[PDB]
């Protein structure tokens, strides 16, 4: 309608209708006037067709009249310009005279109908030797004549060439036949192009034969498309198409994708001289369109074919599959009109209908029932590649192109049968028209011989193959064709490459020069380029190197953009489009193309432009960007554009692994297989500590430096560490790196520690100086190889050292420290020497405190050692192991580093990184780096990223935040998310926890990532360590009651063995939860100290049942059943009578002692019967205030009451309670929240809840926490977490107190302002903007309380809930699980208390209970 | 959905001669006249924990093993 | 009653689990209850075995060949299992064991002790399949319903019979009518015309009480969820209507019908299947009824094709020894060889010669069209080159020779001596190795993997409940 109704309106001016012709013929794309007269039409492909008649043209005229005088002279126009030439020909003209003068499709079809004439006649003779040099020589004449040609008739030349060859192919198999049998078969299955010199209706005169039948060459212009190459099975398609045609039947063929069926359905129309619209079927086709199509097609007589019918929804299919029989129905029969759509509109016989069916999941498609006795199904395959290789082979300038053909795919072949089976081989036909289509740069070299043959294999097949298949090449190369013995380009590019290297600090070895070699060579031919290989193979060292040799060659500059493909999402990378606005914005892979294409204002046009992928490659990002690598070389937008690129702009693709890429993507890029690590170790360590020493050169004289580099190169030999490398292997390394990627770790550290005693270097001895560097060296080199070790490695890895290192050297000790005086010179090597700490018993529990040890001295040592390399820094390890806290407080020390804590989950953001980030992080533009991000403050910012090894993948499987800290790592700076350009991160660094990938929750991380990492396992300390660690805590706190301060050991040797003896007896063995660390022991240590402060003066009998209780809340309460949990009264028991030895204990199980603030001034042990009356006064309180709910108070009530009381008054409240159903986990939180008078938030979530209403609900709770100082607890249920994000938002809030999502940019500002208004009022100022957040998260952290009501942890989705690591550890676990006999009689009794009965036989109400 | 909830365990706020409930939001009034009763037909669909808690769960399907009980009726009418 | 009754649902449960395989096997409670009140018109232990008895009889019907024959080891062993020894239950589940290959061993013997089933382990040990598959259905001791003996019990107006491709029982269907009760009304649901004439054909009869058929419904689906679902549903006066009977055609393999229809209407799966010869003599038969408009040569190129397309769809049941997959091939296939050679006659000279493409264009576009591996595509290929090629005597089949027209030229002396060829042979007991040159070997190979298959499933059943 529209495009219509445009045309009908444009009348007057008649030109305008141009545009919408190309759309109506398929064939044609303007029209030409002399305004007057049509002069002509234009096809979409170039070619200018010139009418017989030109057509008035004038006021008083219809469209409609017009056009249909415009398609009858096109067609006659078609007949002239045919018989024209037909005629011409026929009077012995060479075509090369033709081809300037005639239309492509009468040329073509007269050199048809001539041939096949000449052919006819050359049966009978068997003169076939005589027609054929002959044809072969019109072949080469077209070939040189192509050479010199005008672009436009460059492809007309081209498209004869595809007819030409085939011509002489059939004369040539005809030549060849045993009888004249043999050639009369072969000739019936050739497609042969009649002419009726007998009878008139001219556009009818034109007849085609094949298998016995004949078909009217229709008249319609087709223009110059690009003619498919003949093959055998080509012409088997054209046969079964003409079969089921000549019996009125519809064509349908399935198949593999990419086996060209609806360009088979093109050509055999061409042929035919007939224009067949595709119907590309389901790409958000409307039915309405495509039933407007069908009745078009039906009046017009058009051949109509559907493109992957299959993909079509079932309520489309049904309609079209029916309207399609009506049609074949309507053929079959002859029905002049026949109805469809309910509607009577005739039908053309010269219809007919084709269905291309891919296949779906299961395999072939089908067509619906209806269809199956109206169609005839065909299977295409991919033609035997022989035939296909001898014609490409042909038309790029033959030689021997039959035995090219022979030997290529024989060689192919070969090594499919001869190389070892590998995951990215490939040596089917893709990989065959890939080697030819390499091969047409490549005859541009040397010939149109064997030998550019050989040059396109080694070009292609070589750079893929990996050394065992790299000799089966070179074997069977040579056995097949031997060509060649020297190489073009020898000298010229190699040293080129070689100065390249020197300035890059790299070693020009046998393989690096190789690689570097197969590269060179490959980016000549192809554009996009893929290197593949173990990470740390030297492929970014490699392109590097080869990209800067050519500035060097060439002269010509190289413009590099490198880009982690999987950090940002497809919207980001290649277009995002915007829902409502429709707006058009740029991403980040267009965008730069931008520059090269838009505004080539400097200079692009003399520079090379390369865009590199880093990251791992998927289908999603390939397939979107399928049409650069395709023949096209132009992108194409989601919405409105295709963008060309040049042959400057090359794509790279580095990656590690490519088992997601799908063989068609290989196929059309080149690819560099790294079989081994470009270069030697010593190499490595060679180019490794020059980069070092250049560090220092900025911080460091050059006299320092040049005595430094001395001692470097005489301290050690390779022979040594040949040894020590190797045997770093046998050993078990937790987060394993292989040795190669180590390196960087070593030589960075040692050189560090050297470069800092660099003062005391200048006046020591000189035997004793190199005492010094060995004993560095020996320290860097152990952690570098073993500090990923159990550490009881690294102690049998230290002599390992010793042994491999020259003996009289300066050996290594498990503590060892070097010694120097502070004013005064001195020299010596003494360990082990610890300061002694005093705390007092306020200081018990602080975010910030650290008890010093042989062991945290060591750890905060090393740690600190590798930031001053600047190396990142991995630590690995289990829950409690002190990772947090040995990194902690190794920088809160410290005026240098400052440190920003960011907590990872199952699925965090990027975003979330960044978010965190801009409270501490200010954007600058100084000229140095572009964008910067450095710190808020002048000094360095330190990243602790805890559960690194916890975000997962894409469902390729690649996490992407992972990948955006390697590319933080490796590329220093990131590419904007929004506003799509480059920022380079100053002075910022990374460290990262994590617990072991065998745990489960863990995700494995990329050796791409993690070669950047030093890793630290960091495990649990002695079981005696522990003991006298919180001794020190038992002493801090026994401050409060001195006349126990004799009792201070045995507590802590208590704690411990009972920490010792949980953690062995309930392990993950059992339940899932069953997870103790020395964090419970802390959080034993404080829970006792809270009742002593707030607590009546404590005898020893007090004391130990306080111990008890805190020791039952904080191991006892997660534990499930009976067995278990009485075990550990027994425990409990047991602990007691070996430590503190007392007849005046009592009943110590859980129930019996009952502690609370509740009725008491100050937090003492009170009565059960005390307890369960004040519950029961404050229960109809409660009922009749709040929600009115009955209940029966029973043993169990009181004892959990305490324990969610206890959770509510600490100042960090989380607790998550177990209650599976009906235990009234959810009643009592409420209760007890009321009686310590919280506010009760619980998010009033439903079906039809966004993650923006969640959002919500926590941003008012967290803002009237602060703002408003409301003491809210926050009831969060299994049902509440909708989606995977609402849980995430939820760790957020417990392992951070902050949500940094919630308030960022203006919704930050708007915070920050009515912050500044409550901090006044309360009557501070806050001077930084620091400063005042850092109060809004410490008044959250005391003011909101997260309690969790999970019913079935075996359910997945709770599962989920106690495997975040956040809210896990950030919460009390308590179980409600089940209801004890005990707790169901005495419920039971309270409910039979009203009495109807009267007395029986036996209690009656005891035995109704019981039963 | 959630919501229902508070209607579906019997929680209720108390006034003198108006019973109201929290739904979402708003605070509404309840009858006395008012009955509830859920329907559903697939037992291959899982209804939450909280309602089937509080709910009275009942099967209205014609099993396997109402064909135990039925020929026996079937039987003793052709037997005794 | 407890017991006769932990019985029947076990039964029911094997019958519903069908029904969960495949969309057409559906069973309903009242169907088996329907069944069970039959039994009537150790007196509980032969109740008991009237009901297991009866099941087979009627249920029996509405499944193909394969699952009858899981019904019936099932039914045996839900049976046999209960009542006999616990001796008896590992010597035949060890048997089903070794047709399954599960296991393999030798199973309990005892003189005189069970005859019954020393006789069953005499047929697996002699390799012998099929045999050993039907003694379970044998050991029920019951006579096995006709299509015909079912719709004379049944009194319903509706029955739907599906069918594999290979056949189509409208034929059954026409000499059932014409048997008895005549009235036979073929309704083909094609095109708009089809179904609109259908529907009115369809609404006439029922009170005229002729017998009518609806051909290939599966096709025409859209049409049935819209009109017929609502037609059928409605009509219970159809059952207060004259004695009429309406039959659907259905294909087992393709698209699944709506289940509350179909449990409306009774179920039998036309297993027929026909011999080589026969098939010949149904093809060859037909041709004459055109009258005479190709000439005398022709024919025998028509009866060659009868007896080539004969031999491929033979070929077609047999895989994976025979075709790779199930290939079907129609009468659309024929006739678009036939086509083909009236007119490679039409364009070429009347010397034999022409064969050459004649193999070509059969094997590689007209029966080689849907072919798509090419292990298969040899196949079609090297009959063709023993049904086209042959001069004088072509041997098609180890008895028969086919002459090639003789100088007497009379077409009508030539279809008398080519049906007289086809009258003269026997199809032999071996047909299937003998006539489709593949080996007995793999005959029995294949006989051997539908045992397994049976076997298997029934395995499979018995541990599900
Ligand atoms: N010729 C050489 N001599 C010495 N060292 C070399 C040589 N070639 C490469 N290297 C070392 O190998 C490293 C090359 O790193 P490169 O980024 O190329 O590897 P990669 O496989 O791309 O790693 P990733 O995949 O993680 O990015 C350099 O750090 C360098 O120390
Ligand atoms: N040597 C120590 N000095 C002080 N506290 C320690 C020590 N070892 C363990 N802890 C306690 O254990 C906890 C350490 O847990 P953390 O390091 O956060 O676990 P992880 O790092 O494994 O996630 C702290 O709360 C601290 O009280
Ligand atoms: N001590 C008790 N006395 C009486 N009823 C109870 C008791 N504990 C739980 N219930 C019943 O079980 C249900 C659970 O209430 P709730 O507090 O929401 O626990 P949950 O969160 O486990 O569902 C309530 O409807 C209540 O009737
Ligand atoms: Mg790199």
């Amino acid at each position: 309608n529209d495009d219509l109704l445009k045309i009908i309106g444009s009348g007057k001016h008649h030109d305008q209708v141009s545009k919408f012709m190309k759309k109506m013929f398929g064939s044609i794309e303007s029209i030409i006037f002399l305004e007057d007269f049509i002069t002509g039409v234009r096809s979409v492909e170039g070619e200018v067709l010139n009418l017989n008649e030109k057509i008035e043209l004038k006021d008083s005229i219809q469209a409609q009249e017009w056009l249909n005088i415009l398609d009858t002279e096109i067609k006659l126009s078609v007949f002239t310009q045919f018989r024209d030439c037909l005629g011409q020909i026929k009077d012995g003209t060479d075509i090369e005279v033709v081809v300037s003068k005639y239309i492509f499709q009468a040329i073509l079809l007269s050199a048809q109908v001539m041939w096949t004439e000449l052919v006819e006649k050359c049966l009978q003779t068997n003169q076939f030797s005589k027609y054929w040099k002959e044809v072969d020589m019109k072949i080469k004449g077209l070939l040189d004549k192509l050479n010199k040609s005008s672009d436009n008739v460059k492809k007309k030349i081209e498209a004869l060439l595809v007819e030409y060859l085939h011509f002489n192919n059939v004369i040539g198999q005809l030549k060849n036949c045993s009888t004249k049998e043999e050639a009369r078969l072969l000739w019936a299955k050739v497609q042969k192009f009649y002419q009726k010199n007998d009878t008139l209706d001219d556009l009818n005169s034109v007849f085609i034969s094949q298998s016995g039948y004949l078909l009217q060459y229709k008249f319609e212009y087709i223009g110059i498309p690009e003619r498919l190459i003949y093959t055998p099975l080509l012409l088997i398609g054209f046969a079964t198409l003409t079969d089921s045609l000549h019996q009125k039947y519809g064509g349908c063929f399935f198949g593999p994708a990419g086996t060209g069926k609806t360009e088979t359905v093109k050509a055999f129309g061409q042929n035919l001289g007939r224009v067949v619209v595709v119907f590309n079927c389901d790409d958000s086709f409307d039915y309405q369109v495509l039933s407007r199509l069908l009745v078009g097609i039906t009046q017009i007589g058009a051949w109509g074919c559907f493109d992957e019918f299959n993909r079509l929804d079932e309520k489309v299919l049904s309609a079209v599959s029916a309207n399609i029989q009506q049609i074949q129905n309507g053929l079959q029969v002859g029905k002049s009109h026949i109805t469809l759509l309910e509607e009577e509109t005739p039908l053309s016989p010269h219809t007919a209908v084709f269905i291309t069916l891919n296949p779906g999941y299961n395999g072939r498609s089908e067509l619906p029932e209806n269809l199956k006795k109206s169609f005839r199904e065909f299977s295409m395959k991919s033609p035997q590649s022989g035939t296909i290789a001898e014609m490409i082979l042909q038309i790029m300038g033959f030689e021997d192109s039959k035995s090219l053909a022979s030997k290529i795919v024989h060689f192919l072949e070969l090594l499919s049968s001869k190389c070892s089976s590998m995951n990215h081989y490939h040596f089917g036909l893709r990989t065959l028209k890939g080697v030819l289509r390499n091969c047409s740069p490549l005859i541009s070299e040397f010939g149109e011989g064997e030998k550019t043959v050989v040059e396109s294999l080694k070009r292609v097949i070589l750079p893929s193959l990996g050394d065992t298949d790299e000799l089966v090449f070179k074997d069977e190369l040579s056995k097949i064709f031997d060509s060649a013995g020297t190489p073009l380009n020898s000298k010229a590019i190699v040293q080129c490459l070689k100065d390249a290297g020197q300035r890059s600090g790299f070693s020009m070895s046998e393989e690096f020069l190789k690689k570097c070699m197969q590269f060179y060579y490959m980016q000549k031919t192809q554009q996009a380029l893929i290197l593949v290989g173990k990470a740390g193979c030297g492929k970014t060292a490699t392109w590097k190197t080869v990209i800067d040799a050519m500035a060097i060659f060439d002269g010509h500059a190289n413009v590099v953009y490198v880009i982690d493909t999987k950090v940002l999402t497809k919207e980001s990378l290649y277009g995002s489009m915007l829902k409502a606005t429709l707006e058009w914005r740029d991403g980040l892979f267009t965008s730069i193309l931008r520059r090269v294409n838009d505004d080539i204002t400097g200079t692009f046009k003399n520079s090379r432009i390369w865009v590199v992928f880093d990251s791992d490659l998927d289908p999603e990002y390939v397939e979107a960007m399928n049409s650069v690598l395709d023949d096209n070389k132009i992108l194409t937008l989601p919405n409105g554009e295709r963008l060309p690129i040049p042959p400057n702009f090359r794509i790279l693709f580095e990656t590690d692994n490519l088992d997601h890429t799908t063989p068609a993507t290989i196929t059309r890029c080149g690819l560099l297989w790294f079989s081994t690590d470009v270069c030697s170790i010593s190499s490595k360590i060679d180019h490794l500590l020059n980069k070092s020493y250049e560090a220092l050169d900025n911080k460091l004289s050059m006299f320092e430096l040049d005595k430094l580099k001395d001692l470097i190169s005489d301290s050690f030999d390779m022979a040594s560490l040949t040894n020590i490398f190797t045997c770093s292997n046998d050993l078990v390394h937790i987060l394993g790196v292989r040795t190669f990627n180590k390196l960087e770790t070593a030589v960075q550290l040692a050189v560090h520690l050297i470069s800092s005693y660099r003062q005391w270097f200048q006046n020591l001895d000189d035997k004793s100086l190199k005492d010094v560097i060995t004993l560095l060296i020996k320290r860097s080199l152990l952690y570098a190889l073993a500090g990923d070790s159990t550490g009881e490695s690294q102690r049998a890895f230290i002599q390992t050292i010793n042994t491999y290192f020259g003996h009289d050297s300066q050996e290594l000790s498990d503590y060892s420290t070097i010694v120097i005086a502070n004013d005064k010179l001195s020299f010596s090597s003494f360990c082990s020497e610890i300061p002694s700490v005093s705390l007092e018993a306020h200081e018990v529990m602080r975010p910030d405190i650290v008890i010093p040890t042989i062991d945290t001295i060591k750890h905060e040592k090393i740690f600190y050692d590798l930031l001053n390399s600047k190396r990142g820094i991995i630590l690995c390890g289990p829950p409690g192991s002190g990772k947090t806290m040995i990194m902690n407080n190794a920088l809160r020390n410290s005026s240098l580093y400052d440190v920003v804590g960011i907590n990872f989950s199952k699925d965090t953001t990027t975003e979330h990184i960044l978010s965190a980030l801009h409270r501490h992080t200010n954007y600058v533009t100084t000229s140095k780096g572009l964008t910067l991000l450095p710190k808020s403050d002048i000094k360095n910012l330190v990243l602790f990223c805890d559960e690194i090894n916890l975000p997962k993948l894409d469902k390729y499987g690649s996490q992407n935040v992972v990948l955006f800290l390697r590319q933080l790592m490796e590329k220093q700076g990131f590419w904007k998310t929004p506003e799509n350009k480059w920022v380079t991160i100053e002075r910022i660094h990374i460290v990262g926890a994590c617990n072991p990938p065998t745990d489960p929750g863990r995700i494995p991380m990329s050796e791409r990532f993690t070669r950047h990492a030093a890793i630290l396992y960091l495990g649990y300390p002695s079981g005696k360590s522990l003991s006298q660690i919180y001794e020190i805590y038992y002493k801090a706190i026994f401050k409060l009651v001195p006349e126990f301060r004799s009792y201070t050991e045995p507590f802590a040797r208590a704690s411990v063995h009972l920490y010792n003896e949980c953690k062995a007896r309930y392990s993950t063995g059992l339940q899932s939860h069953y997870l103790f660390s020395p964090r419970e022991l802390t959080r034993l240590v404080r829970g006792v100290y809270t009742a002593i402060n707030t607590g009546p003066r404590q005898t020893l009998r007090s004391l130990i049942r306080l111990w008890a209780y805190e020791a039952w809340r904080i191991f006892a309460d997660r534990l499930v059943g009976v067995k278990e949990k009485n075990s550990f009264e027994q425990l409990l028991y047991e602990t007691v009578d070996k430590y503190l030895p007392n007849q005046d204990l009592g009943n110590i199980s859980s129930t019996s002692l009952l502690f609370s603030g509740l009725l008491s001034l100050d937090f003492k042990e009170v009565n059960k019967t005390d307890l369960v009356n004040f519950i029961e006064e404050r229960f109809k309180t409660f009922c009749d205030e709040e929600l009115e709910v009955p209940m029966v108070i029973h043993e169990s009530m009181v004892d959990h009451i305490l324990r969610i009381d206890r959770a509510l008054k600490q100042v960090q409240g989380h607790m998550m309670l177990i209650g599976a159903s009906r235990t009234g986990k959810t009643i009592l939180t409420r209760f007890v929240a009321w009686l310590n008078g919280l506010k009760i938030v619980q998010p009033k979530i439903h079906r039809h809840s966004n993650l923006s209403d969640f959002d919500m609900i926590l941003k008012k709770a967290i803002s009237d926490c602060s703002l408003k100082e409301s003491r809210t607890c926050l009831i969060i249920d299994e049902s509440n977490i909708l989606e995977t994000a609402f849980l995430e938002r939820m760790n957020t809030l417990l392992a951070n107190a902050d949500i940094p999502d919630l308030f960022q940019g203006e919704e930050y500002d708007k915070l920050l302002n009515n912050l500044r208004n409550k901090t006044r009022s309360l009557g501070l100022l806050l001077d930084t903007e620091q400063e005042l957040y850092d109060w809004f998260v410490g008044e959250i952290a005391k003011n909101l309380h997260v309690v969790f009501t999970i019913c079935d942890p075996t359910n997945n989705k709770s599962s989920a809930m106690i495997s975040s690591p956040a809210l896990f550890n950030r919460c009390i676990i308590n179980w409600m699980g089940d209801w004890d006999t005990k707790t169901m009689s005495q419920v039971a009794n309270n409910m039979v208390d009203v009495i109807p009965m009267e007395f029986t036989d036996f209690t009656i109400r005891d035995a109704v209970v019981n039963i | 959905d959630p919501i229902i909830s508070r209607l579906i365990s019997r929680e209720f706020n108390h006034a003198g001669n108006r019973v109201t409930v929290e739904i979402g939001d708003h605070e509404v009034d309840v009858s006395g006249d008012f009955k509830l009763f859920i329907h559903s037909c697939d037992p291959s669909g899982d209804i939450p924990i909280f309602l089937r808690s509080r709910v009275r769960l009942v099967h209205f399907v014609t099993n396997k093993e109402s064909i135990e009980t039925r020929i026996f009726d079937i039987t003793l009418t052709e037997e005794n | 009653y407890s017991i006769i009754g932990k019985h029947s649902v076990k039964i029911f449960s094997m019958l519903e689990k069908f029904g969960q395989f495949h969309w057409f096997y559906g069973i309903s409670i009242g169907q088996f209850l329907s069944c069970f009140k039959r039994v009537f018109i150790t007196r509980v232990d032969e109740i008991l075995w009237l009901l297991y008895q009866e099941v087979y009889c009627q249920f029996s019907t509405a499944l193909d060949k394969k699952f009858k024959m899981i019904m019936a080891m099932t039914m045996f062993c839900l049976y046999k299992f209960d009542i006999e020894s616990e001796q008896y239950k590992e010597a035949v589940l060890t048997m089903i064991g070794v047709l399954s290959e599960s296991s393999d061993g030798v199973p309990k013997l005892t003189v005189d002790t069970n005859n019954d089933l020393r006789y069953l382990w005499d047929y697996v040990t002699t390799k012998s399949y099929i045999s050993a598959l039907n003694w379970f259905k044998n050991e029920f001791f019951v006579d096995e319903w006709n299509i015909a003996d079912v719709v004379a019990n049944s009194d319903n107006n509706y029955f739907t019979m599906a069918s594999e491709r290979d056949v189509d029982g409208t034929f059954k269907l026409i000499e059932l009518a014409k048997a008895s009760k005549e009235s036979l009304k073929i309704i083909p649901l094609g095109s708009i015309e089809n179904l609109n004439y259908a529907q009115e054909e369809i609404s006439k009869s029922k009170i005229e009480g002729g017998w009518i058929l609806l051909q290939n419904i599966q096709m025409s689906l859209s049409w049935v969820k819209t009109y017929l679902h609502k037609h059928v549903e409605e009509t219970k006066a159809a059952e207060e209507h004259e004695k009429f009977k309406m039959f659907m055609t259905c294909h087992l393999t393709g698209d699944k019908l709506p289940a509350p229809l179909l449990q409306r209407t009774d179920r039998f799966v036309y297993e027929d299947i026909p011999g080589i010869l026969d098939t010949v003599k149904d093809l060859w038969g037909s041709q004459f009824f055109t009258g005479k408009i190709s000439g005398v040569w022709s024919v025998y190129c028509t009866f060659l094709l009868s007896w080539f397309h004969a031999l491929i769809t033979a070929r077609t049941r047999l895989v994976p020894h025979g075709f790779s997959k199930k290939y079907y091939f129609n009468d659309c296939d024929f006739q678009f060889a036939s086509v083909y050679l009236e007119n490679v006659l039409a364009t070429n000279s009347t010397n034999n010669i022409p064969w050459a493409q004649v193999r070509d264009h059969i094997a590689t576009i007209v029966y080689g069209g849907k072919i798509d591996e090419e292990k298969d595509l040899e196949v079609v290929a090297k009959l063709c080159a023993h049904v086209f090629c042959g001069s004088d005597n072509l041997q098609i089949v180890p008895g028969v020779r086919i002459p090639q027209p003789l100088l007497q030229q009379s077409e009508e002396e030539e279809r008398a001596r080519l049906t007289a060829i086809l009258s003269n042979t026997i199809e032999p007991a071996d047909s299937l190795s003998s006539w489709l040159q593949l080996p007995r070997e793999s005959i029995l190979n294949y006989e051997r993997l539908q045992a397994k298959e049976v076997a298997s499933s029934t395995e499979q059943l018995l541990q599900e409940m």
